[PDB]
């Protein structure tokens, strides 16, 4: 005895739905991936006090490796 | 009549023509890349990119340098008995006040 | 594959990067007219790196 | 800048001289990666101002502003290519034309070194404006509407020209630096008294206060989608711009002077609220929600504490997201329906699932939800104004009470409702509104994480 | 559970009016009008109907109350309110 | 239109009664107290006097709105009920499914072919139903709020698309 | 579309000065902004005298 | 720094997933239902570790993470304050939601959005949970919304319903009333303190906060739904039954009186404010008791009965008696949110009739639905050893051993014997008597999920009133000598309650003429309090808004004042200098006079 | 771990010896070993893979000082140079001030919840030292605006020793 249900059309939210899903995670991963793989593999910098003769060139005051490579171009 | 004016046309349904149809302009072709730009140059490359720029921004307006001189101050001050900052915010001893 | 087209729709394209271009361009065009104090503030004054030619471009 | 003003104005000529159909594609892929390129400015050093050149520089409460306006110019070009792909190219082409002007100008006056440089930028987004309210302009009270939005702002900017140019024959230069480091007690005088309200008044205008706000309810309603973000999203925070500069000098006559402008706001939010509580007009419900948001600004300013300057960039920036989303809202039922009563069309959710999902969330974050940067900005302010007077915490949160009922009310009446019978003509709603929704949106609950970006010049 | 179908409501429709000691059992024709044959009072059609309103959990509001005048008629508007399509 | 006494005073016996409902409670004592409430009546009715009438209904209409139950029993499918367009937030109008994907259109051939057929047979009986109206207007205008039928055959009653095809009380 | 008009446009064209609407004017408008003027400045001063004198003590009060 | 840091707070954690994964549509769905409950199920057994060192070693855990903002000298960051109060109530509240949850799947077996619905059910926990677990009371401002707004869409669930909005806006607007005084505390305890974390406030020993405390209350009245704020929770029956069955129960409004707990170390210290909130609570669990018995809806007195309870735990916080209440909410907890399913049961059974009057015969017909309503309805008596007993009786001895507020004394004595007496109308009607329902007779509970989830929660209420007694440490005031007349005046009272009420609900049996009592109509309409209330200042401020600011000041004076005004004065004149009549001899003679008094008259030349 | 006990004194730790003398067994005990061998145990293994990782590549941070440059007190007047000097290390002097704030709350802080019960008493030297840091900052810092800068500051300071002469002067007779 099932019978019809007649519902709005959700088909283009439907797309639109997947399409970030697909989209924003396009470089969603790969960012995600290189956020980790920094950290993990090139790590984390370590406090030291400063070296007698080198100053600690602009990007050189920072801790988060991909912090200072912004840091190294950029700014 | 006054006046001779074509009167309202209509409202065109851009889903008729394309089943598929994405709501930016009469052309499929164009229309279908015009997402394909709109969310290529847009969530993935501002949004997300744009997200980890900026939060991953080298640190932005010095506080764990500024969080940093504290301990060295304090610890400093506390060690040898002084108290761990001044009432005075300048020295006043060089102070010259009026008469 | 008939590149007429491509230069005739998409040579409009290049025409907004070549100016971010030129704006970064002009920035280090007259950052160095703002030089007068530079290693100057006595803050910042320090002995000149030896093999290097001068301090913050 | 050079290097987000340049790619600005070479996006004229790339608009101008594109592709027959190509114009709303290219000016959305560039004016979106001229975004990505403002995303740079948003950091800035420990305390001196980011400069660049002698005419341009930048500090943490005007990159903020930045970013959003140039975020902002992609919004307006995917809402309003809907209505415009029918009329000539030329006529299509002029339009992004005169957003592309417009935002130029917005760049270049928010990053302004010199207060006369300011003022003239600052003035001259009239032009733009009003042009778009005027001839693009979807009703008949558009023409009597641009008519008070440009006399209104004008007849305040005129004094601030005269105040300006005083401060240039006395003090000297008008830097925003020297400005600063030069401050000198502005004592309690008649003449000082004129002038701080000329200095004021301009600004003020803007904002709008309660009084000198209704050309808000003109404007922003017959204005074009494409207008009607910018004469709320941006340019009312362009006065708020003004303010927060100007108030570099006009201390201590500040806090002798500030009473009727605070009490004005202060009493003025809770009326137009209201307003809201009662309305026909879906664009004026969220224009003088603008108005009790703007006004809130106001009094945020004049306490002039460290927490009011934070709260009060916070609420600025948040509101602009917002009001532009709400605006957005109204316009895809416009489209729809062919008329702007909120009674007409009562039920979406039921015919509109994920519209009503938008909806939600967008009357949400002007219901202002912690920890959502609608409610950082206003908690701060609440805060601020309670140490400076017990009592403002009864106007202050009567609002938030207040504004909760209206701010539900679109949602309840346009949505949560039978749908509407005779209307027959509501389609699935277009993969660019959705896409255009979720640019709003995204940025502002991403922008939760970090609130230290927008939380002003005094983090 | 199964939705109330029309034969469902006709067999508890004569199982109302033949409850009904007003009404004697044998004359109970599915369209035998309430006045015309059965002659029960004005006022009795209208407390007829509550225990049809309860019978079936509903309301038949007044404006339609006052026509609804057969055994045919009650499951008629019972059926067609309840979207009864066999 | 105007509404005489006679079905007025039925109006006030159908819902004082619902009234007592939500007063007497157990059945039993219903049953008494309607037949109580049902005989006193019927003990006057030999008024010839219109007039007495309504000074008859003058004191029962107050009767009523005092002794009624402040918290009466309505059923829930039904105004105050607790089930009032409790099921409504489904009723999606039917024209909606014109704007189905062809996708989702083709996901049901059967109903949607149908569908076409009573597209087709409303289009075709739209303008049959149109003249049937100003074939009998009243003089004046259209009097009452009723609506005609159809009067021929192969017609369709006059305004039926809605009534007919209106969304089930029970859409899920 | 007549409600809409009645309630946004017709309204003041149709508006005539009279001493009711006058003085509901100032008194809905003029009179509680002086109102909270009043409250407001008689608790700052009130506030700034008390701690001239020496009256409240914010020892542990310092963002404000 | 053991498991229990890390382990109490990952479940949050796992309470979320389902969030996330529902926007990714990987979950089936048509078992979303299913996935939805046993993951709470994990997290609730999760949730049981910290309980177990919370006896054993008696330790409480503070969880900061990630920094916020330094914002000047506050260190606003996300932060949890594992604690007595905290580190049981998750269990308690999972272990309701996991009932209901499974309960849930039967009631709302129909509901095409019955996906949608678990989505919102589970952020309401996020936001509760995080309601209990916070440190800063601007995370504790998080919950305070969240569950508000959550509330709001799920009142609302049903949508269409066109009076489920107005309690939908009801809810939000009271709650927006009560959060008046949060946001009042929230700048005092900035201003005078420079913080918001609980640890700094307590350190600060603000012994006299006055207005904060206050705002601190009125923050409670408003979600607890107390005396002058209540009829929102009344009127959020409109909801469906599962929906107020957790958050309108024991999740949600529990937010009020919580609140209180946790800034307990502070109560003590003022006098004045401890009296008003035994005050508040005293006249709130009279007047929803009073408007409890005298209604015909079974949902209806569940309702009122709640508000009754929690009108009673702030009796107890107003004579320092914080922890008491806390147990107090444990042990409400259990047995009402089973009352609301079992009456959810009996609604869903009898095609959704709610009224109480179409019921009875139910006792037989209904053999562990009536069971279960039997052991709720003591559990709201109190009956000794069971979970009601080692809670309620033991404050009402607790308030009887104080220096009280005499009337407020006397007022809850007044209710707690009241709680029986809406307690035999549900059973009365509903059970013990002859049926009444309509005809078709669809009574049934044999399904295993209504099944499991009433017999786990109704184990709850035969137990763990003892196993919490006794595993909690001993730490409040012991009232160990009292004189005996007052020791079991709460089985007096209920005794006394139940043997009246009953003859006055068999009264009923008796088939005297009914007459309309003016005090039966004052308790049916709920103290007349919503028609004045919900449409005398309601009509009042939307009227000043039309009349007035809309009209009159806006869109007439102010723009006839500034604009027009001075449109008007460049207008009148302009018709004026623009009509020159173009005489010469009219022009000349006006240069006559500007020669004139401009050579001499003006002393113009010197 | 990252830090002297100096700048954040936690005192040691006091733990118990836990000696149950009923017979049947703790399950605290099981559910806290079967927890170290199930999921601490991994955690740790992929903790020490993770820093042994790390150890190989080593790039060095250090931090950044800056010298002392003359203030606002000896800046002279219409010196816009040695104002902004002075500006910037007095604002650089404020962030500092404003963390050696923020360190004492987070001691008050650490003072409450390890104490627990007996935080009225046990850590009162917390709450006197935040007493004598939180009034010294407001006569450093405070009630200065949203504009606040060097002259400002010494504006404020400049009024404390002119009221102090006063009272002195007054005080001796
Ligand atoms: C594995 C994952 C890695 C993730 C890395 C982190 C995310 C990276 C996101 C990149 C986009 C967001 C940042 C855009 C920066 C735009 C450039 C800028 O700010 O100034 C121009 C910058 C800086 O201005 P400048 O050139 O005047 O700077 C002079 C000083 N040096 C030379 C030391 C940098 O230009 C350059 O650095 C020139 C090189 C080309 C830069 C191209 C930038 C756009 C494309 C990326
Ligand atoms: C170590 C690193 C681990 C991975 C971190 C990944 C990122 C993350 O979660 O960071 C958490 C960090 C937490 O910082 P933290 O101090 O806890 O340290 C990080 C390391 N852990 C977490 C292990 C302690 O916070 C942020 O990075 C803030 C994120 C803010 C994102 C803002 C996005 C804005 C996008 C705007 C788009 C539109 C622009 C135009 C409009 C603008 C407005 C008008
Ligand atoms: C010292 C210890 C004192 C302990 C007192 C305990 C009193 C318990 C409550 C008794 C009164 C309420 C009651 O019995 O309610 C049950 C019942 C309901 O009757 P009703 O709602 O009219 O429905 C009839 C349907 N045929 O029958 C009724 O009669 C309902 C009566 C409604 C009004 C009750 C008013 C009670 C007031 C109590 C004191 C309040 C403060 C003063
Ligand atoms: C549309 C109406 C106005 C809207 C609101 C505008 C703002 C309100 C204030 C209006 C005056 C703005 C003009 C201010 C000019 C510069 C102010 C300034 O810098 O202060 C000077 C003070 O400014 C003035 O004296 C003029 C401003 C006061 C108001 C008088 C003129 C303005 C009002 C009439 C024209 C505008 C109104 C509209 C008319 C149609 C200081 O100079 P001084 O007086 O000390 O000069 C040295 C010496 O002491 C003697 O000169
Ligand atoms: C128990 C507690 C109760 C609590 C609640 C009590 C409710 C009120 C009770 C008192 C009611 C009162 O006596 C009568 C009134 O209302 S009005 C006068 C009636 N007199 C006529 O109407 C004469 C004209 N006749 C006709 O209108 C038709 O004849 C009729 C429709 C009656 C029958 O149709 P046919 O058959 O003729």
């Amino acid at each position: 005895k099932r019978l019809f249900i007649i519902k709005p059309s959700g088909f283009y939210d439907r797309r639109f739905l997947k399409l970030m899903r697909f989209y924003i995670l396009l470089t969603g991963i790969p960012v995600a991936i290189g956020i980790t793989l920094v950290n993990v593999f090139i790590g984390e910098a370590e406090l030291a006090d400063i070296p007698e003769g080198y100053v600690p060139e602009h990007w050189e005051y920072f801790k988060h490796p991909i912090s200072r490579w912004i840091a190294r171009t950029f700014y | 009549i006054r006046l001779q004016e074509d009167p309202d046309p209509e409202d065109e349904n851009l889903y008729e023509k394309n089943p598929d149809s994405h709501g930016y302009d009469k052309d499929p072709i164009v229309d279908l890349w015009n997402m394909r730009v709109v969310f290529f140059f847009g969530f993935s490359i501002v949004l997300v990119l744009g997200s980890t720029f900026v939060a991953y921004l080298p640190d932005y307006r010095m506080q764990e340098w500024a969080r940093r001189e504290a301990e060295r101050l304090v610890k400093y001050r506390e060690a040898n008995g002084l108290p761990l900052m001044e009432s005075n915010c300048f020295d006043p001893n060089k102070i010259q006040l009026p008469e | 594959m008939n590149v007429l087209q491509i230069v005739r729709d998409h040579w409009v394209h290049i025409l907004v990067p070549v100016g971010f271009v030129f704006g970064c361009y002009l920035d280090r065009r007259s950052d160095e007219k703002l030089t007068a104090f530079r290693n100057k503030s006595l803050l910042f004054k320090r002995e000149l790196r030896p093999n290097e030619e001068v301090t913050w471009k | 800048m050079l290097k987000i003003i340049i790619p600005t104005t070479m996006l004229l000529p790339m608009t101008w001289m594109s592709k027959h159909n190509m114009i709303w594609i290219n000016a959305t892929v560039h004016s979106l990666l001229i975004s990505l390129i403002s995303l740079s400015l948003l950091n800035q050093l420990g305390e001196n101002s980011l400069n660049f050149s002698l005419t341009f520089f930048s500090d943490s409460l005007s990159a903020p502003l930045l970013v959003l306006t140039t975020w902002l110019l992609p919004l307006m070009l995917m809402a309003s290519q809907s209505h415009l792909s029918k009329e000539t190219t030329t006529r299509k082409k002029l339009y992004i034309t005169m957003l592309i002007l417009l935002q130029l100008f917005l760049i270049m006056t928010f990053t302004a070194t010199e207060l006369i440089l300011f003022y003239i930028l600052f003035e001259a987004t009239l032009v733009p404006t009003l042009i778009i309210i005027t001839r693009w302009g979807n009703q008949t009270e558009r023409l009597n509407a641009g008519l008070y939005f440009l006399f209104y702002t004008l007849a305040g900017s005129l004094p601030l020209l005269v105040a300006l140019v005083y401060i240039q024959n006395t003090t000297g230069s008008l830097n925003f630096l020297i400005i600063h480091y030069w401050s000198h007690p502005l004592s309690n005088s008649w003449s000082n008294i004129f002038m701080w309200l000329a200095c004021i008044m301009a600004f003020m205008v803007k904002m709008p206060l309660y009084g000198l706000h209704l050309w808000l309810p003109k404007a922003h309603v017959e204005a074009p989608i494409a207008g009607s973000m910018v004469l709320a999203a941006v340019l009312l925070k362009l006065g708020g711009y003004g303010m927060m500069r100007i108030t570099t000098i006009l201390n201590p006559l500040t806090n002798y002077m500030a009473y009727p402008f605070l009490m004005l706001s202060m009493w003025g939010m809770i009326m137009t609220s209201s307003i809201c509580l009662r309305q026909t007009d879906l664009k004026s419900l969220i224009a003088y929600s603008s108005v009790s948001h703007m006004a809130l600004v106001i009094v945020a300013i004049m306490i002039q504490t460290p927490w009011s300057f934070m709260g009060a960039t916070a609420l600025m920036i948040a509101h602009g997201l917002t009001s532009s989303m709400l605006f957005c809202l109204a316009n895809t039922n416009y489209e729809r329906v062919h008329s702007r009563t909120m009674i007409l069309a009562r039920g979406l959710q039921t015919l509109l699932p994920l519209m009503a999902t938008w909806w939600l969330m967008a009357s949400l974050t002007n219901l202002a939800l912690p920890p959502s940067i609608n409610l950082i900005g206003e908690l701060f302010i609440i805060t601020a104004s309670f140490s400076w007077s017990n009592i403002t915490i009864i106007l202050m949160g009567m609002n938030m009470m207040i504004t909760a009922l209206y701010s539900l009310y679109m949602l309840i009446t346009t949505q949560r409702g039978k749908y509407t019978h005779h209307i027959n003509n509501i389609k699935a709603s277009f993969t660019r509104e959705n896409a255009l929704m979720a640019l709003h949106i995204l940025p502002l609950l991403l922008l939760t994480l970090n609130p230290k970006m927008i939380l002003g010049p005094l983090y | 559970a199964p939705p109330l179908t029309l034969e469902a409501i006709k067999d508890r429709v004569l199982y109302v009016l033949k409850l009904y000691d007003k009404i004697d059992p044998e004359k109970l024709s599915v369209n035998s009008h309430f006045m015309k044959d059965l002659g029960l009072d004005s006022l009795d059609q209208v407390e007829i109907i509550m225990a049809m309103e309860d019978e079936f959990g509903f309301e038949i509001p007044d404006i339609d109350a006052e026509k609804l005048m057969c055994p045919q008629e009650i499951v008629d508007y019972i059926a067609d309110k309840k979207d009864v399509y066999e | 239109a105007y509404l005489t006494h006679q079905q007025k005073v039925l109006r006030l016996y159908k819902r004082a009664l619902r009234h007592l409902e939500s007063w007497c409670v157990h059945r039993d004592k219903y049953r008494y107290f309607a037949c109580l409430m049902r005989a006193r009546f019927d003990e006057h009715k030999n008024e010839k006097d219109m007039v007495k009438a309504t000074q008859l209904l003058r004191q029962a209409e107050e009767e009523f709105w005092y002794g009624q139950h402040p918290q009466p029993y309505i059923f829930p499918e039904s105004p105050g009920g607790t089930s009032y367009e409790r099921y409504e937030c489904y009723k999606v109008p039917e024209w909606c499914l014109d704007d189905w994907h062809p996708s989702e259109k083709a996901m049901y051939p059967d109903y949607f072919a149908k569908r076409e057929q009573w597209k087709r047979l409303r289009r075709e009986s739209w303008e049959r139903e149109v003249k049937q109206l100003q074939e009998e207007t009243p003089p004046g205008g259209p009097r009452t709020e009723a609506l005609p039928p159809a009067r021929k055959e192969g017609d369709l009653p006059p305004l039926w698309w809605h009534i007919v095809t209106r969304p089930r009380e029970r859409p899920m | 579309i007549r409600w809409t008009y009645a309630r946004s446009a017709n309204i003041y064209p149709n508006f005539r000065p009279t001493p009711k609407t006058s003085l509901l004017g100032a008194l809905f408008g003029i009179g509680p902004l002086f109102f909270w003027y009043y409250v407001f400045k008689t608790d700052r001063d009130k506030k700034e005298k008390l701690i001239q004198e020496g009256k409240l003590d914010q020892t542990f009060n310092i963002s404000y | 720094m053991n498991p229990f840091a890390s382990l109490t707070l990952t479940t949050l954690i796992i309470l979320t997933i389902p969030i996330m994964m529902s926007n990714s549509n990987i979950y089936k769905t048509n078992l979303y239902p299913n996935y939805v409950k046993t993951t709470v199920s994990y997290a609730f057994t999760l949730s049981l570790v910290p309980l177990l060192m919370f006896m054993h070693t008696g330790q409480e855990m503070i969880i900061s993470n990630w920094h916020w903002m330094t914002l000047q000298t506050v260190e606003l960051s996300l932060s949890f304050k594992m604690d007595y109060f905290s580190v049981m109530f998750i269990p308690v509240a999972l272990f309701v939601t996991w009932s209901i949850m499974e309960f849930s799947m039967w009631y709302m077996h129909s509901d095409p959005f019955i996906n949608r619905f678990f989505k919102y059910l589970v952020l309401f926990l996020i936001t509760m949970m995080i309601l209990v677990t916070a440190n800063n009371l601007f995370q504790l401002f998080i919950g305070w919304e969240g569950v508000g707004i959550m509330s709001f869409l799920l009142i609302g669930w049903w949508h269409g319903r066109t009076d489920a909005n107005t309690a939908a806006l009801q809810a939000i607007l009271y709650n927006r009333i009560g959060d008046i005084g949060f946001v009042l505390s929230m700048a005092w305890f900035l201003t005078h303190s420079n913080a918001w974390d609980l640890q700094q406030i307590f350190m600060l020993n603000n012994e006299c906060p006055n207005m904060p405390l206050i705002g601190l209350l009125l923050a409670a009245a408003g979600k607890s739904a107390q005396f002058g704020l209540h009829p929102w929770l009344p009127s959020a029956m409109e909801g469906p039954t599962p929906v107020s069955a957790l958050l309108h129960s024991s999740t949600m409004v529990v937010a009020g009186v919580f609140l209180l707990i946790r800034f307990y170390p502070l109560m003590e210290t003022n006098k004045l404010v401890q009296t008003m909130t035994l005050c508040l609570g005293a006249i709130t669990t009279l007047f929803t008791a009073l408007c409890a018995i005298t209604q015909n809806d079974i949902k209806k007195i569940v309702a009122f009965s709640t508000s009754s309870q929690l009108g009673l735990m702030m009796v107890t916080i107003g004579i320092n008696q914080p922890h008491l209440a806390f147990l107090h909410i444990c042990m409400h907890a259990f047995f009402k949110a089973m009352l609301f399913m079992c009456s959810g049961s009996i609604i869903h059974s009898l095609n959704d009739e709610q009224d109480i009057r179409k019921m009875g015969g139910l006792y037989k017909a209904m053999p562990f639905t009536t069971t279960a309503l039997i052991i709720g309805s003591l559990a709201l008596t109190g009956m000794p050893y069971l979970t009601g007993f080692y809670s309620k009786d033991l404050i009402i001895e607790a308030v009887n051993m104080s220096y009280t507020n005499a009337w407020a004394l006397l007022m809850t004595l007044i209710a707690t014997s009241l709680t029986a007496a809406y307690s035999t109308r549900i059973i009365f009607f509903a059970f013990l008597g002859k049926p009444r329902f309509p005809p078709l007779v669809l009574i049934n509970e044999n399904n295993p999920l209504l099944i499991n989830s009433i017999k786990r929660l109704l184990i709850g209420s035969i137990f763990a009133g003892f196993i919490i007694s006794n595993n909690i440490p001993p730490m409040t005031v012991p009232n160990t000598t009292m004189p005996l007349y007052m020791k079991m005046t709460a089985l007096i009272v209920t005794i006394m309650g139940f043997m009246l009420a009953l003859e006055l609900n068999n009264t009923t049996y008796y088939l005297k003429f009914k007459y309309p009592s003016q005090t039966y109509k004052f308790s049916n309409m709920l103290g007349y309090y919503p028609s004045i209330m919900h449409r005398l200042p309601t009509y009042h401020n939307l009227s000043m808004s039309q009349k007035s600011a809309s009209s009159l000041l806006d869109l007439i004076w102010l723009e006839t004042i500034l604009p027009k005004t001075t449109s008007f004065i460049q207008m009148k004149m302009s018709i004026m200098v623009s009509n020159q009549k173009g005489l010469i001899k009219l022009y000349f003679l006006s240069f006559l006079i500007t020669i004139m008094i401009s050579m001499t008259l003006f002393n113009y030349h010197e | 771990d990252s830090w002297d006990k100096d700048v954040y004194p936690e005192p040691p730790r006091r733990t118990p010896a836990p000696a149950p003398q009923t017979s049947l067994p703790n399950p605290v005990t099981y559910l806290t070993k079967i927890f170290d061998l199930l999921v601490d145990r991994p955690v740790t293994l992929a903790r020490e893979f993770i820093e042994q990782q790390h150890a190989k590549n080593r790039y060095y941070y250090y931090h950044r000082e800056f010298r002392r440059v003359p203030d606002i007190t000896e800046c002279e007047e219409k010196d816009i140079l040695c104002m902004f000097e002075a500006e910037m290390q007095w604002r650089r002097d404020y962030k500092v001030d404003q963390e050696i704030v923020n360190i004492i709350q987070e001691r008050l802080k650490a003072c409450q919840q390890r104490e627990g019960e007996s935080y009225r008493q046990n850590c009162a030297k917390e709450l006197e030292q935040f007493t004598q840091v939180s009034k010294a900052f407001q006569d450093r810092y405070s009630d200065l605006g949203a504009h606040y800068s060097a002259r400002k500051c010494l504006a404020k300071q400049k009024q404390r020793m002119l009221a102090e002469r006063k009272a002195a002067k007054e005080a001796a007779a």
